[PDB]
RNA sequence: CUCGCACACGCUUACAUCAGUAACUAAUAAUAUACUGAUAAUUAACAACCAAUAAACCAAAACAACACUAAAACGUUUAUUAAUUACAUUGUUAACCCAACACAGGAGUGCACCAAGGAAAGAUUAAAAGAAGUAAAAGGAACUCGGCAAACACAAACCCCGCCUGUUUACCAAAAACAUCACCUCUAGCAUUACUAGUAUUAGAGGCAAUGCCUGCCCAGUGACACCAGUUUAACGGCCGCGGUAUUCUGACCGUGCAAAGGUAGCAUAAUCACUUGUUCUCCAAAUAAGGACUUGUAUGAAUGGCCACACGAGGGUUUUACUGUCUCUUACUUCCAAUCAGUGAAAUUAACCUUCCCGUGAAGAGGCGGGAAUAAAAAAAUAAGACGAGAAGACCCUAUGGAGCUUUAAUUAACUAUUCCAAAAGUUAAACAACUAACUUAACAUGGACUAGCAAUUUCGGUUGGGGUGACC
RNA sequence: ACCAAAGCUAGCUCAACAUACUAAACAAAUACAAAAAUACACCAAAAUAAAAUAAAACAUUCACCUAACAUUAAAGUAUAGGAGAUAGAAAUUUUUAUCCUGACGCUAUAGAGAUAGUACCGUAAGGGAAAGAUGAAAGAAUAAAAUAAAAGUAAAAAAAAGCAAAGAUUACCCCUUCUACCUUUUGCAUAAUGGUUUAACCAGAAAAAAUCUAACAAAGAGAACUUUAGCUAGAUACCCCGAAACCAGACGAGCUACCCAUGAGCAGUUUAAAAGAACCAACUCAUCUAUGUGGCAAAAUAGUGAGAAGACUUGUAGGUAGAGGUGAAAA
């Protein structure tokens, strides 16, 4: 009906889905956190 | 949109995440579901007798500082090993393959306060 | 791995296609190292192996690139250190069938610092020779313990 | 046309025109007519003569081709028995 | 991802145990079968197939039990048994007539003479009449039972032929078998399962299967009458 | 006037005390839960964290006596070992979260309906128009596409389509679409990840739509089986004419052509090309509406289902009652807007404007040109005829050797999935036959080359045209 | 007179050299839901780049396109190509050290995105800013010193009449004469396009043949070539913004579609009944109308409606991923 609330907060989905740990188990989250390392982001990942 | 900057706390999340802020364990969950301590693992303090000993917080301004010389493994060898070697050599009872005698360990496993692993906190 | 073009016509579509070996499970005798073991080979492996005569000799025949397999090198760096050796485990009993043997691949004989570094890859390598020069760093009681000793020895000396 | 290829930084030829023309020193090209080859049990002996021809080009087309040739194609050559030596050089044009 | 099937329970046990539909999803979790989920919750009841089980491996003879109880199951269409022996119980599927408080015979044994065939009877098929009605067949000797174990299912033995039986599959499907294979003389249980009603929409949903597709598909050549010969005699004896 | 207290999830100090607020946050102040600074604070009993391995147990939750069908979450005890020793660690504020905002929206549970929470009006005035309400003489649908909305009414009937409860285009469609019980076709004889811990009374792929009466004729084409014959229509799909005849219109009969069969039963001016407002009866003072009949519909019609019917429907039509400001034909009064005062303060828009009317003219509809008329300058309130008014590089239309989606009988054809075959690979047989080397075999993998299909991959829609299209042309 | 204006620094760019090439910082903690000292395991892996585009279409083809071998030539030659667009070698040749490193590069809308990968925006991959100016001293702020120049305003509202001006005039108007400008078109005052205005940024690039000027000339060029006045050198030249797309690889199921686990709700009334029955709340939907239409709201408010023990609603955790998924088909 109504839109724009779609986000919906979790903490335990937020770091299922986005944290470190993630991003670690497969190749290409290596990458992800590899290019944010480069580009020097703040923060590599939630 | 959350928050990424901010620190991940116990605070922060559900019921379920405890997270300690990095005090160590003192013991073990039981058989009651009851926590148990050990005695061991709890640090004991050990505070020598201050009463009858005469040292200040701070130190006399008209005292001299001295020239200063860091404490290396050379000078710490001839303080100690070199006048008993020297001692032992001139009078020919010097033993290449026994050291002990002088204060040399050959390995650390036997004692208390072991060096390299690192055995004591401070 | 490749291209091809239908009909081999150049002006009709073209394809991507790889072309597989036929592979096959066969087990094959080593003399040397008294086993048998099952190897996927393919034809090819067979017909050269029969060209050399031996299974042992196609593999002490051939270089590194012509065999293209990492095992291959192992099976080459064992019975080249067995040659080297001159290994009497080979066959405990009877030193007949040892010394007959070691006979015919007398041509292939290499020394025994250079049969152990044979099949391997620079990983490998790098690692034996990490391990070679693995030592605990000398406590410095001893070595100065011995300018101690050489200082007491040229004070001794000139007198 | 390519002006500058890739690898050398130089300008190509377009070798579909050495193939079917050629370039006198004078800058006249010449070239055959064009179906010379083509149905000749339906056409007179004359046309067919009209056919056989070695022709030359108009300005336009001389400039064209020019354009899509390199300087090699240009030079002074001399080549053994040459059919088109004679050729070459132009005599008495007044212009 | 990757999910674990339910399936992984190593001792035999009379209780129900407790399992996880997936509706349709293989393990990687798309869907493989259309139109499954979400049916009524089901524990599972162990269905022993080997009817002949002896007990201990040191008394091989032909061997009786009792018939404790008939119950409903929902796992499959037929009613089944809990029948005891011995130190043990088992869940085997039900003969149509078996009833509480019974007696039950499992036999491998053949002999000259067949036998006068009771319902809940095990034997091998060598050890049968040739017109007998026979459900939960093997298929090679040892293996347990696969086919006619649908409720109210029967197949008939047709004949004894070369140390060989040969069976007529429910599907009126010839199918060949040594005569050392054990069945069970009967028709499975709940015979009337063929004429039952589901009233509602609501009734299939409860059994766990959601409604067909809305897309409309032209039928295509492989829709009409096919009038196929029946197929040829299958023969699970392997010669030599 | 009444969405209150707590917990979960989430938020992260926005909470508390003292002080300050010229300006910054509050869409304005007063002052302060939200701005600023300093200083403090939530204390475990609640909550998180908090054993394994064997073994006996077929027996639902429903106040559970006992049962129903869809067959159901939740543990004891026995044995074997489980560091044994105060105080461990961590969550504890809030007026809070997701919606760019201090957003009339979105948000799980337990208890409450007040004992707890809150304030519709900054101050006036009492114009229009607009919003929201209450009342209305006589009439009672005359309104209108339609009784939409409203009502002191809250009832009855009849059709069409769908059987029914259910589902769907979040943000223009809730339906006659979909699903669905039922009925039917096809495909499978079977084992450790789906189907399925199943086994033809089963499981998949579909069609159609409960029930009732039924479901006629066709295998020539196209499919699909059968690798060819042949079989299949509850597979794709089909189911005709011309001439002559009963005194007369008709045509039982006759002739003949063609087809694989020649549209059967039913129903019918229909949600059914047109003719069409077919014709007639009923209903109304009056009907292209509604209902009933007649009915060649030469373009209805039987599981791409045909016909009746119960019940059901925010489906689409029609009648009656009743009710009424829908209407005749409007009216009064309240609140919000409104206008004036005070505070704060946006948006599209905008070549420049010193921004009249008429007729003529002109890129063919003039504030601006020509010919005339008119004409102190400025606010504030109202109306919408024009500024081809604002919005959005028209969605219609055409064009572009511009795209994409979809379908195939378009042109080129891979991979993959199944089929079939030859070779590869493993083998096996005779010592073959006649007189004086070949042949056959194949468990799972599995290679190279072919075959037939499935599922697909790539690419394209020639131009001219008194707009395109059709036709015609080149 | 307000708003404003002006600096010259911060740093950058391009090369040279160079050793050799993952900086700095590590006490503890860091791959449980990173920064959480402490318990019996598992661990790991590879498959040709494709297409946009050029061929004025498109089907074979289409340089470069994350693979060391440079340079002068051979040569755009041999060759390869729907023999089209285009692609394109080699044999064979040439190459003398080290120091003289800087700048006819930028100066705050420039130069790096950079004061910073920060704020902020995204669930995530990812995107990604703006901003500085006193002096020797501000431990010289009753403070002292040099622009007062953009649009916008104020000082100072307007007075018949008209693309706003021009001819003029003693005189501002009054008089007379002129249908804004770009673009686009056969043709525009057009009621066709674009622009409130100001500042700063914002768009023509190549040397085959040719011409011009000069050297030397039957030869000319500092090697490789060209030459029947040629050769060598110089100078003269060819824009900017914009699709819908296509391909590869990542990231997405906290919304929503459908599943899996695991919890939670359903009061009263009617009925032998918890029967996809009935009435009607909570709850869930979204029928009809009016508001609202830059709104309270990127789908709401008010009334009115439909379901309401089920094919029901709903919390938490998990799954399926774009050639895909999911689908009671509405693409
Ligand atoms: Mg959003
Ligand atoms: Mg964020
Ligand atoms: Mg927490
Ligand atoms: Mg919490
Ligand atoms: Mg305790
Ligand atoms: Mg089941
Ligand atoms: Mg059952
Ligand atoms: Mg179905
Ligand atoms: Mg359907
Ligand atoms: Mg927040
Ligand atoms: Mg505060
Ligand atoms: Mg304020
Ligand atoms: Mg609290
Ligand atoms: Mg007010
Ligand atoms: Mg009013
Ligand atoms: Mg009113
Ligand atoms: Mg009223
Ligand atoms: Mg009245
Ligand atoms: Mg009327
Ligand atoms: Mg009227
Ligand atoms: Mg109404
Ligand atoms: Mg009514
Ligand atoms: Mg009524
Ligand atoms: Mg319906
Ligand atoms: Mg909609
Ligand atoms: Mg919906
Ligand atoms: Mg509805
Ligand atoms: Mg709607
Ligand atoms: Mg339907
Ligand atoms: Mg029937
Ligand atoms: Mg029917
Ligand atoms: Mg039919
Ligand atoms: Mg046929
Ligand atoms: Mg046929
Ligand atoms: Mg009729
Ligand atoms: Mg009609
Ligand atoms: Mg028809
Ligand atoms: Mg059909
Ligand atoms: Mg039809
Ligand atoms: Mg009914
Ligand atoms: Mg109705
Ligand atoms: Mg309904
Ligand atoms: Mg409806
Ligand atoms: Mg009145
Ligand atoms: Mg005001
Ligand atoms: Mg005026
Ligand atoms: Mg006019
Ligand atoms: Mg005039
Ligand atoms: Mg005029
Ligand atoms: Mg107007
Ligand atoms: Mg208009
Ligand atoms: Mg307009
Ligand atoms: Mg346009
Ligand atoms: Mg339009
Ligand atoms: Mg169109
Ligand atoms: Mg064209
Ligand atoms: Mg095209
Ligand atoms: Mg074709
Ligand atoms: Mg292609
Ligand atoms: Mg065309
Ligand atoms: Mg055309
Ligand atoms: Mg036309
Ligand atoms: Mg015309
Ligand atoms: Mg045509
Ligand atoms: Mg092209
Ligand atoms: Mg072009
Ligand atoms: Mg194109
Ligand atoms: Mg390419
Ligand atoms: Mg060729
Ligand atoms: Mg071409
Ligand atoms: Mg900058
Ligand atoms: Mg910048
Ligand atoms: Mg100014
Ligand atoms: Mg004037
Ligand atoms: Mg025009
Ligand atoms: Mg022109
Ligand atoms: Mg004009
Ligand atoms: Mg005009
Ligand atoms: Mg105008
Ligand atoms: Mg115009
Ligand atoms: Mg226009
Ligand atoms: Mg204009
Ligand atoms: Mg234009
Ligand atoms: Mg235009
Ligand atoms: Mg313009
Ligand atoms: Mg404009
Ligand atoms: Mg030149
Ligand atoms: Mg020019
Ligand atoms: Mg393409
Ligand atoms: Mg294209
Ligand atoms: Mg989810
Ligand atoms: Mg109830
Ligand atoms: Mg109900
Ligand atoms: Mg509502
Ligand atoms: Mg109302
Ligand atoms: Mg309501
Ligand atoms: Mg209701
Ligand atoms: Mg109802
Ligand atoms: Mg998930
Ligand atoms: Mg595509
Ligand atoms: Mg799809
Ligand atoms: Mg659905
Ligand atoms: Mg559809
Ligand atoms: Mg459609």
């Amino acid at each position: 009906k109504a839109r724009g609330n779609e986000y919906q907060p979790s903490n335990i989905k937020r770091k299922h889905k986005h944290g470190w740990v993630r991003r670690l188990r497969t190749p290409t989250g290596v990458q992800v956190i590899l290019r944010r390392m480069h580009k020097g982001r703040k923060s590599l990942s939630h | 949109g959350a928050d990424r900057m901010s620190k991940w706390t116990s605070k922060r999340g559900p019921r379920t995440f405890c997270k300690g802020r990095g005090a160590k364990g003192t013991g073990f969950h039981g058989r009651d579901g009851k926590f148990v301590q050990i005695k061991e693992m709890i640090p004991e303090l050990v505070v020598p007798e201050l009463a009858g000993f005469k040292l200040k917080p701070y130190v006399n301004y008209r005292a001299p500082e001295g020239t200063d010389t860091p404490l290396t493994a050379k000078q710490l060898f001839l303080e100690t090993a070199a006048p008993a070697i020297e001692k032992d050599f001139k009078a020919g009872t010097f033993d290449p393959e026994h050291l002990e005698k002088y204060g040399f360990e050959p390995t650390q496993e036997g004692k208390l306060f072991q060096l390299y692993p690192k055995n004591f906190p401070r | 791995l490749g291209h091809r073009y239908v009909n081999n016509d150049k002006l009709s579509k073209r394809v991507r296609k790889v072309w597989k070996p036929q592979l096959f499970q066969r087990e094959l005798y080593s003399e040397i190292l008294d086993k048998r073991f099952t190897v996927t080979v393919t034809m090819r492996t067979l017909d050269l192996i029969d060209q050399a005569c031996g299974f042992d000799f196609y593999i002490l025949k051939t270089p590194k690139e012509d065999l293209c397999s990492k095992f291959g090198m192992d099976l080459k760096r064992g019975m080249l250190l067995r040659l080297a050796r001159q290994d009497p485990q080979l066959h405990p009993d009877d030193p007949a069938r040892r010394a007959a043997i070691y006979d015919r691949y007398k041509a292939f004989v290499i020394p025994e610092a250079e049969a152990e570094w044979v099949g391997l890859t620079l990983d490998e390598a790098v690692e034996k020779q990490r391990l070679l020069e693995e030592k605990d760093p000398i406590p410095l009681f001893k070595i100065f313990v011995e300018e101690l000793l050489g200082q007491l020895q040229q004070q001794a000396l000139s007198e | 046309v390519t002006y500058f290829s890739s690898r050398k930084g130089k300008r190509k030829t377009v070798k579909a025109v050495i193939y079917r023309f050629l370039r006198l020193h004078s800058g006249l090209w010449l070239r055959r007519k064009a179906g010379y080859k083509k149905k000749l049990w339906k056409k007179t002996a004359a046309r067919k003569r009209r056919l056989r021809e070695f022709v030359f080009c108009n300005k336009t087309q001389s400039k064209l081709l020019d354009k899509m040739t390199t300087s090699f194609w240009k030079r002074r050559n001399w080549y053994a028995d040459d059919p088109y030596q004679k050729y070459q050089d132009r005599t008495n044009l007044k212009v | 991802a990757t999910s674990v099937s339910w399936k992984s329970r190593t001792k035999y046990t009379v209780m129900p145990v407790k399992m996880r539909k997936s509706g349709g999803r293989n393990h990687t979790g798309q869907i493989q079968v259309h139109g499954i989920g979400g049916g009524h919750k089901q524990r599972y009841r162990m269905i022993d197939f080997l009817r002949f089980r002896p007990e201990h491996e040191s008394k091989p003879g032909p061997f009786e039990e009792k018939v404790i109880a008939v119950r409903y199951d929902p796992c499959r269409s037929a009613d089944i048994a809990l029948v005891a022996g011995g130190n043990r119980k088992r869940w085997i599927i039900a003969t149509e007539n078996m009833k509480a408080g019974d007696t039950v015979l499992n036999s491998d044994h053949i002999g000259r003479m067949a036998v006068a065939a009771r319902e809940g009877d095990a034997h091998p098929l060598g050890a049968l009449p040739v017109g007998t009605l026979i459900n939960n067949v093997e298929s090679e000797p040892g293996r347990g039972a696969q086919y006619i174990r649908a409720a109210g299912t029967c197949g008939v033995l047709l004949r004894k032929v070369n140390g060989t039986a040969i069976i007529q599959l429910p599907s009126k499907r010839q199918m060949q078998v040594l005569e050392t294979c054990i069945a069970t003389v009967g028709r499975v249980s709940n015979v009337d399962h063929n004429k039952r009603v589901i009233g509602k929409a609501g009734r299939n949903r409860w059994l766990g299967k959601r409604p067909n597709s809305g897309l409309w598909q032209r039928k295509g050549g492989w829709a009409g009458r096919k009038i196929r010969p029946l197929p040829p005699m299958k023969s699970y004896v392997k010669l030599p």
